[PDB]
């Protein structure tokens, strides 16, 4: 049983998985060509959470009781 | 030239195998979502996408190509890492579980004893990719999607590992071509109606499709752990999980009608004797047949995938927790034991060949 | 209540009561000395602690942290609309729900005082925006019981085949999207066809498909086009077979079974004292419609039964509604067969608009005209209740008038306000995919909420 | 190029900085991923497939518990650490990688003479469960025992009533 | 420092493609427009009685997902903002917020009288009158409540001003 | 802003003209004023826009990004805000955004050049053509921005073009021309912020020990309110500046403590917050990155401006002629950096840095 096949194969699937992050990267207008609002990290009302509207308390660190833990 | 280019194609012909794979698989799960909307249009009485592309054919460029064009939402742009990791784990997964599906007898890119512990290892680690999204998130529903996710994992793991060891146990072999070739006299549907209801059951739950569709509960959790993603991340997400789509209905195909077998013996040697064994071209048409039998049986389960989403109502994933630990264990552990007991009694006790 | 030494905003000391002996120790001594000699020092042995942490008794400050406080808020598809559905969840089960609304009030109460009473009228197509007929006529009828005057016979069966044929298209948006909430969205887009069927004999008579300005104070707008009978005759008997389809995949399903079956159960006597009415109601196993407890608009004159339930949870109520499909669908066929003819609003040009070819002929009907369209028919002094059987259950208006043009106070009674209160005390206990299903089955529309 | 080296080099790196519950459950995924790729290749793939079926079911139940437990802990408290010492440590550690003094057994290759003897060929995981279900049943059933004993003592432990 | 602008220059929106990188980024732009333009994916953001018109728009008669139209969950995911239905001020902080989730390109369409000005509750004391003056408005679509077709033609009106973006070029041409 | 911006219900402009305002000064009032806002979708643009529009002045924005005129229409009230498509090589179109417009103000300017356009261009013919074409239109008042080390004899491209376009300026529109000078401006997404707040600030040895007295862009926005409506402004140039001096090396440690980045004390130095290279790098690195890039970079210009400090010119007028206070950057700090902070989400308690608390970590930043 050869698997230098198989290696190659799992090689293009690393690489093949940064190619759509990369592309993606590249392909999209710069902000000063869309609205020019600026960059993400400071659009702060953009990369909030998203609470269907109205802000809510933060819980982000609070415990989640889990009823099947048992299971 | 000449020369120096008829064995340069020879050093990178394997590549282009692998890439000619790699496209096969692509366009199956791509044209997937648009057979999706089809086939759910006409069962919902209206047409589904049919003005992309001439009759929709290019529905799924559209939709890959205006979301590649899309901004990233994150909280820094160092923070690629955050919403990246849980996607690419989840797409590593399920792509590199196609390695040992073979669409004709030894056309796997990875051949070996332990392919079914392989196939089942690979896919299990695509759960975790799921759960790194909801990493101590202040998103509330990606968090709740990811505790729901924990719980469908603990109700099919258990109930679709053991289905798939029965038929290995039947072959008394882990290769899933040996598995395919063993069926050449009786397809397992037939000895194993109830499995194949089991296993797609466990399918339905493992690629979190309705009725087992409480991960992505737009009625529930808006979009789960996907409520925070945008632009790459929801398409390698969205990819993967109809890359699971094809590769269990492939799977189904496989364990229970004879993989790539003809439906007809008479009727694949009837076509192949059309064509001369001393040419190229036979071989040609051979991985068309072979795969052609390979897809017609998975299409029929990725059109039942999209069937049972237009017919039933989705379940709550507490029930389902109690459906598969008090039904469908109960049932699998007992074939487990009902199996062997009838291969003894009668003297045929597998061994491969 | 009260902030306490033990028990405030930020913090408690819980003490449970003790389950065993007081038990009295003194003189604690070790070999080398009594525990006086060494307690300086033995605040860094635990082996010398004198408090058991297994004590009822033991003092322990725990922070108050709130619960998983999740806002089913207006960008959720769960709500029919805008809804801040505040949700106190451990885990997923429901502790206390808190629904937050008014993102829909619109002041249309305030607005209805400034028109006449026939400028008012449009308003109340936009309060129930799926049932828009029915929520006319009980505005309709509030004012001719007002102005002591009498729709004709015509006019009767007119908002009579119309209400019925309102709440088809009423419980097709209700049902569907209940079902649809669950996760059956087939039934949702087979329904939603036979409402396209159904709009457009509203907007045959009215112009309008949805907002259907169309049952008046006194009668109707318009009277029917000719061919519109054996339009809806004709959708009528192909109207059985859709029920019956869609029966097939709801029904007797096990899974949809499962998701309402026991869920959201609302006792006789509980039902009563939220105000609950209709289907609600009538899940509980209480036959109560206002069709029948006080006649409207020719309801007197045709054959119908109800349907009641005995477990009052969600698939009794989705029982009841589906019998209520095919009882409009008895009732639509009757009201074909037995359309009278004559006037379908009242003969009285002092309240009712006058035709047009006899305005621009007689003197008389010029006038009227003129002073219908720019002061309106002054309405009698003193109040109503007036109550209909809505769709959603019982809407009613209470309606004051001063002798003047414009109605001195209109509070409009939502049916589905009233089952928005009780969603706390019904919901509590449930888990979170319940409360879906509990909000899909109380037929919530906001704009009726919120009015 | 031992590629595996830098591999280790980056997980060490995050193993002395990491400070969250949820960053040490990450260091168990990518502890047993190394483990797994050097164990498909070179020695045993069956057992590197064995790692995968059992542990990554393993993680999930681990980092489900994780966020039943989680109290803001870490989230704000302080550390201190410094670069320039936590790679001075990583660099000292990176010094002395022989695991054995042995240096004749390092240094020197060995081959193995294959032979057509076994004209029987099947995998090591026949062979295994030959044995454990012949040769070794007690220890099989023992194990079935111990099973049992968890089932019992996660419910007695874990059900308040 | 002598600088010498030319006066006859047409703007990006009448100047033609003259050497071969207009033809390039043209079919750049292209290419991404006829992609948003197909895949128009809105957000579910039903308020009144405008959003009944909105949903029959995906009934079997009308069918918007023949045309690649899908309504998503989540901003992230929507890229087309439909305000169907009455803003209140109780309501008008949740809408800019939910607008401002949304990932860059972002259009945002104005539905019925009460997004456009107000409509029946124009003089009430708890109504905005009009959406736009929350967020920008690409498009406004009129009626009470605007027909399902009223409201496919004002989606086909944007879906013409998408196609005609140019934002390569722009950088070519006019940066 | 407040609630009524002019001093009187009549103005009579430079040009003869005679505008009455109507209302109390809301979103329905009315000024009477039409004014050009040239770049108004720029970074200053879009407060003057606002601040404009919101009184009912008529404002009329030249654009050339179609998708970045779309948020400036909420400003005003219906029929208040108009764009027209121009481009400043198109002669035609620049003519057509003065024609009806009593104030113009040209905000149009730029640090780099790109394939199409030289700093020369902009920051000197841009400049010119809007200020001879608004005076061939009758405009009564220009109002132009220049930079504030403005200086034609200055060995910076931005300063020398900015020191020329003031000349410029006044011999096209002539004496009752208006030119501001603002410092480097502080707000949200502000560009002298921003450059702060990145991570991974390549060469910050080099670039941050500029010197400047950084002034609220609020503040500029409301300055040129106040010239555009006062004729008592025309004709002299105004230095926007705050009092309190600092260096960007000040200020991107003071950043540094209130994101608290140094949580971890190995993070900021692993992350990259310290990015040290000699600057004949920084000038091979700016050098290829200004013909391979297609974003514009730190550029050599910037480069050359990073051994410049802030210069006031003594001469010129403040916000005291005015009428007005400066804002100090210690008040404003903390609310325009805050969106940066790693994680707050009120885990425990927020860190509110209030004008002492600003200071308090000034003294901080440059105890050894
Ligand atoms: C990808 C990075 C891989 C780097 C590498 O070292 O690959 C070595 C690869 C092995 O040589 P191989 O192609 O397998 O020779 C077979 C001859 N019968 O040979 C190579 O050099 C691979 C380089 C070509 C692969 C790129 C993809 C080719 C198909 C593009 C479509
Ligand atoms: C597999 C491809 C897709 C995933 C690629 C993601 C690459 C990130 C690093 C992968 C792990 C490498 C080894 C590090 C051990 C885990 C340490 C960790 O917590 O993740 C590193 C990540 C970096 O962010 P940083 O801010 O520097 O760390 C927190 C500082 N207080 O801090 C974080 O907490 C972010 C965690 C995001 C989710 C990562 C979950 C673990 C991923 C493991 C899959 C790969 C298996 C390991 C392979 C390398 C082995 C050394
Ligand atoms: N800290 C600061 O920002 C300081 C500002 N200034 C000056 O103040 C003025 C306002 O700029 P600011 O808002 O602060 O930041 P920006 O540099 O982003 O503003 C530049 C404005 O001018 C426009 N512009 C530049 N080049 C052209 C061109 N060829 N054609 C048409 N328009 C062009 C831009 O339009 P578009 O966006 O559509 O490209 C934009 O509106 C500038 O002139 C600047 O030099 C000087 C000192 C301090
Ligand atoms: C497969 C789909 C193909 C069609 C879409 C291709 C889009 C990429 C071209 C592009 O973005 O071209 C426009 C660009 C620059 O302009 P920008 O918008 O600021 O670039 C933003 C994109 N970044 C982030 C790469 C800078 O020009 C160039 O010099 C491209 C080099
Ligand atoms: C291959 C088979 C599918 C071709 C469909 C097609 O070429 O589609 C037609 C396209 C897309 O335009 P559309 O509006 O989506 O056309 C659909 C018509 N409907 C709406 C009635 C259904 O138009 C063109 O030819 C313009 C572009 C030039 C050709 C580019 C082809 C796409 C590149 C990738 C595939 C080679
Ligand atoms: C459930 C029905 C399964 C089914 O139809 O599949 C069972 C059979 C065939 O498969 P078989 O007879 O089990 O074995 C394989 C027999 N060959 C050799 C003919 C392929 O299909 C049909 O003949 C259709
Ligand atoms: C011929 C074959 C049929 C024989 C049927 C015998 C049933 C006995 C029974 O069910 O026994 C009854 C008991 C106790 O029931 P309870 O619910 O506690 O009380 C009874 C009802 N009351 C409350 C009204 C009194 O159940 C058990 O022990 C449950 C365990 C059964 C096995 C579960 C696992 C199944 C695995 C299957 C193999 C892989
Ligand atoms: C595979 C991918 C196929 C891409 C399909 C989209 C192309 C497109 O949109 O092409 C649009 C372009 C240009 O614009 P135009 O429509 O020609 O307008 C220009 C009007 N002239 C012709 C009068 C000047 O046309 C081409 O010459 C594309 C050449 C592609 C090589
Ligand atoms: C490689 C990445 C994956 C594939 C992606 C493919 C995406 C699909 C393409 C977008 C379609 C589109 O946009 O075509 C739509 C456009 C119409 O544009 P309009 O605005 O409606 O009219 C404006 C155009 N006029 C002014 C001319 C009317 O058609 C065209 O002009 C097609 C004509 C161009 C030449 C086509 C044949 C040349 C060969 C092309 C194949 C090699
Ligand atoms: C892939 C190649 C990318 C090169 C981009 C480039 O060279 O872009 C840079 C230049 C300058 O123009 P700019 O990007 O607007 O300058 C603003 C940004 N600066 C000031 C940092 C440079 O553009 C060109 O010369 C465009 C050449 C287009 C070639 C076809 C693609
Ligand atoms: S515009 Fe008319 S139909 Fe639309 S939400 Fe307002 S009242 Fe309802």
């Amino acid at each position: 049983m050869l698997q230098d096949l198989f290696n190659n194969y799992v090689i293009l699937v690393g690489i093949l998985g940064l190619i759509f992050l990369g592309v993606n990267y590249f392909i999209v207008e710069s902000p000063r060509m869309d609205e020019n609002n600026g960059n993400i990290s400071d659009y702060i009302e953009k990369s909030g959470p998203f609470e269907c509207g109205f802000s809510s308390f933060e819980q982000s660190h609070n415990p989640i009781p889990i009823a099947f833990i048992l299971v | 030239m000449l020369n120096n280019l008829f064995d340069f194609i020879e050093y990178i012909e394997y590549w282009l195998i692998i890439v000619a794979f790699v496209a096969s698989v692509l366009i199956v799960v791509a044209y997937l979502t648009v057979a999706e909307r089809k086939t759910m249009g006409y069962m919902q009485r209206r047409l589904g996408p049919n003005a992309v592309g001439y009759y929709g054919v290019l529905m799924a460029v559209a939709d890959a190509l205006k979301l590649l064009s899309k901004e990233i939402v994150l909280p820094h742009n160092g923070d690629i890492i955050y919403v990246m990791s849980g996607p690419l784990i989840s797409l590593f997964s399920v792509l590199l579980s196609w390695a040992v599906i073979p669409f004709g007898p030894g056309l796997s890119l990875l051949d070996s004893e332990y392919s079914i512990i392989y196939l089942l290892a690979s896919g299990s680690i695509g759960v975790f990719g799921t759960v790194i999204v909801g990493w101590m998130s202040n998103s509330k529903y990606t968090v709740l999607a990811t505790v729901r996710t924990t719980a469908q994992l603990i109700s099919y793991e258990l109930v679709l590992t053991t289905v798939v060891f029965i038929i290995a146990l039947i072959v008394s072999s882990l290769n899933i071509n040996v598995i395919i070739e063993s069926q050449y006299n009786i397809w397992y549907i037939i000895p194993f109606f109830p499995l194949c209801l089991i296993f797609f059951i466990s399918a339905l739950a493992e690629t979190a499709r309705p009725p087992f569709d409480n991960v992505e509960a737009e009625s529930e959790l808006v979009s789960g752990h996907m409520t925070e993603l945008s632009a790459s991340p929801f398409v390698i997400f969205f990819l993967s999980e109809y890359c699971s789509m094809v590769l269990m209905s492939t799977l189904t195909a496989i364990f229970f009608f004879g993989g790539y077998l003809p439906f007809s013996n008479t009727i694949h040697h009837l076509i192949l004797n059309l064509f001369d064994q001393h040419s190229i071209y036979y071989f040609i048409i051979e991985g068309i047949l072979l795969s052609g039998y390979l897809a017609i049986k998975a299409n029929f389960f990725m059109f039942s995938f999209v069937w049972i989403r237009a017919a039933a109502p989705r379940l709550r994933y507490d029930l389902l927790i109690l459906f598969c630990w008090y039904v469908l264990l109960p049932i699998v552990f007992a074939i487990v034991v009902f199996a062997p007991g009838i291969l003894y009694c009668f003297d045929a006790l597998p061994v491969i060949i | 209540a009260a902030q306490t030494k033990d028990n405030n905003d930020f913090y408690d000391v819980k003490t449970k009561k003790n389950d065993f002996f007081p038990v009295q120790v003194d003189g604690i001594e070790s070999s080398l000395g009594k525990y006086e000699e060494f307690a300086k020092d033995a605040h860094e042995w635990e082996s010398w602690n004198l408090q058991n942490e297994d004590h009822p008794e033991y003092p322990v400050k725990r922070t108050k942290i709130r619960h998983f406080t999740l806002n089913f808020g207006p960008q959720h598809p769960a709500a029919h609309g805008v809804l801040r559905l505040i949700l106190e969840l451990h885990g997923e089960e429901i502790l206390r729900s808190d629904p937050h609304v008014g993102l829909l009030h619109r002041g249309t109460e305030k607005l209805i005082e400034s028109k006449t009473y026939m400028q008012a009228l449009p308003y109340f197509d936009r309060l129930d925006y799926v049932s828009m007929m029915t929520n006319e006529q009980v505005f309709s009828l509030a004012v001719e019981k007002l102005l002591n005057l009498e729709v004709p016979e015509r006019g009767q069966y007119i908002r009579t085949l119309f209400g019925e044929i309102t709440r088809v298209l009423n419980h097709l948006m209700s049902v569907l999207s209940h079902a649809m909430d669950v996760g059956a969205l087939t039934p949702f887009l087979w329904g939603f066809e036979e409402r396209e069927k159904l709009m457009e004999f509203y907007e045959r008579v009215s112009g309008a498909r949805l907002h259907s300005a169309y049952v008046r104070p006194g009668g109707v707008s318009q009277d029917l086009p000719a061919g519109l009978l054996d339009d809806i005759y004709m959708w009528a008997t192909q109207f059985g077979d859709r029920l019956d389809e869609t029966e097939e995949l709801l029904t007797d399903s096990r899974i949809w079974k499962q998701r309402t079956i026991g869920i959201g159960e609302v006792t006789a006597e509980d039902a009563l004292n939220y105000g609950l009415s209709g289907v609600m109601l009538r899940g509980s196993g209480v036959p109560f419609d206002i069709r029948k407890s006080q006649p409207y608009d020719a309801y007197d004159k045709v054959d119908f039964d109800i349907a009641v339930g005995t477990k009052g949870d969600c698939y009794d109520r989705y029982l009841i509604r589906m019998t209520e499909f095919r009882q409009s669908l008895r009732i639509i066929e009757q009201c074909c067969n037995q359309m009278p003819p004559g006037p379908v609003k009242v003969e009285d040009f002092k309240v009712a608009p006058p035709p047009r070819a006899l305005m621009k002929e007689d003197m008389e009907a010029l006038i009227h005209h003129f002073l219908l369209y720019t002061k309106g028919y002054a309405v009698p002094a003193g109040e109503t209740y007036t109550a209909i059987e809505a769709p959603k259950g019982e809407m009613a208006v209470y309606v004051v008038s001063d002798g003047s043009e414009r109605p001195y106070r209109c509070k409009i009674r939502a049916p589905g306000f009233a089952h928005l209160g009780a969603f706390d005390h019904i919901a509590r206990g449930h888990f979170l995919p319940d409360a879906v299903a509990i909000i899909g089955t109380m037929d919530l529309v906001f704009g009726e909420v919120d009015r | 190029m031992n590629l595996e080296i830098l591999d280790l080099s980056i997980l060490g790196f995050y193993s002395l900085i990491s400070s969250n519950s949820f960053e040490s459950i990450a260091i168990l995924v990518a502890t047993i991923m190394p483990v797994i790729t050097e164990l498909w290749y070179n020695y045993s793939q069956l057992f590197a497939l064995l790692y995968t079926l059992i542990y990554v079911g393993a993680v999930v139940i681990l980092f489900v518990f994780i966020l039943s437990v989680i109290n803001e802990k870490e989230e704000y408290e302080y550390e201190y650490s410094g670069l320039f010492i936590l790679i001075l440590v990583l660099l000292l550690d990176d010094l002395d990688d022989n695991e054995s003094n042995d240096n004749d057994y390092n240094n020197v290759y060995i081959t193995d003479y294959a032979d057509w003897f076994n004209n029987y060929n099947e995998s090591d995981l026949s062979v295994i469960g030959n044995l454990l279900f012949t040769e070794y049943a007690l220890l099989l059933l023992i194990i079935s025992f111990i099973l049992l004993m968890s089932i019992i003592g996660l419910i007695l432990i874990v059900k308040k009533d | 420092y002598s600088s010498d602008l030319p006066t006859d220059i047409p703007v990006l929106s009448k100047r033609p493609h003259t050497n071969l990188l207009d033809y390039t980024f043209t079919t750049f732009d292209k290419m991404k427009n006829w992609a948003r333009k197909s895949s128009f994916w809105p957000m579910t953001f039903g308020l009144a009685c405008c959003a009944v018109e909105m949903m029959h728009v995906s009934a079997p008669r009308y069918d918007q997902d023949r045309l690649g139209i899908i309504f998503r969950a989540s901003p992230r995911q929507s890229d087309i903002m439909i305000v169907a239905g009455t803003v209140t001020n109780k309501m008008a902080p949740a809408l800019r917020q939910v607008y401002d989730q949304m990932p860059y390109p972002r259009w945002v369409i104005s539905m019925g009288s009460c997004a456009n000005g107000g409509g029946y509750y124009h003089y009430s004391y708890s109504v905005v009158r009009g959406v736009d003056r929350i967020v920008p408005v690409d498009i406004y679509v009129p009626g009470c409540p605007p027909t399902s077709e009223a409201l496919m033609y004002g989606v086909f009106q944007l879906q013409k001003k998408m196609m005609d973006g140019q934002t390569h070029r722009m950088w070519y041409r006019s940066y | 802003v407040s609630t009524f911006p002019l001093k009187s219900d009549i103005n009579i402009t430079k040009s003869g003209k005679t505008l009455l305002s109507v209302g109390q000064g809301g979103r329905s009032s009315r000024t009477g004023f039409t004014a050009t806002v040239f770049g108004g979708t720029g970074f200053l643009g879009r407060v003057v826009v606002s601040k404009l529009a919101k009184h009912g002045t008529n404002v009329v924005v030249p654009f050339r990004n179609d998708r970045a005129r779309r948020q400036l229409k909420v400003n005003g009230d219906l029929g208040v805000v108009n764009f027209v498509e121009f481009d400043i090589r198109n002669l035609k179109s620049i003519e057509d955004s003065v024609k009806y417009s009593d104030i113009v103000i040209n905000l149009i300017g730029t640090e780099h050049f790109s394939k199409n356009f030289s700093i020369e261009d902009v920051n000197i013919g841009a400049a010119e053509r809007i200020a001879k074409a608004a005076k061939e239109a009758g405009v009564s008042r220009l109002i132009h921005v220049s930079s504030y080390n403005a200086n034609p004899s200055s060995s910076s491209d931005f300063y020398a073009t900015k020191g020329i376009g003031e000349q410029v300026v006044r011999d096209n529109f002539g004496p009752d021309a208006t030119i501001v000078r603002p410092a480097p401006m502080y707000f949200r997404n502000s560009p002298f912020l921003n450059e702060l707040l990145q991570i991974k600030a390549l060469g910050g040895n080099v670039i941050f020990k500029k010197e400047v007295y950084p002034v609220h862009a609020l503040q500029v926005g409301e300055a040129i309110e106040r010239i555009a409506f006062d004729d008592a402004t025309a004709g002299q140039t105004y230095e926007l500046f705050g009092k309190e001096r600092y260096s960007k090396k000040e200020l991107r440690e003071m950043i540094k403590h209130i994101i608290h980045i140094g949580q971890r004390g190995y993070y900021p130095y692993s992350a990259g917050f310290y990015l040290p290279a000699p600057e004949p790098f920084l000038y091979a690195f700016a050098l290829i990155r200004q013909y391979i890039s297609s974003q514009p970079r730190f550029n050599v210009d910037q480069l050359k401006r990073s051994h410049i400090n802030q210069e006031i010119d003594q001469s010129a007028k403040t916000f005291t002629d005015l009428g007005m206070v400066p804002d100090e950057l210690s008040e404003y700090l903390y609310r325009y950096v805050k969106p940066h902070i790693s994680y707050t989400s009120q885990t425990q308690n927020r860190t509110v840095y209030s004008k002492e608390d600003i200071e308090k970590l000034r003294d901080y930043v440059n105890t050894p």
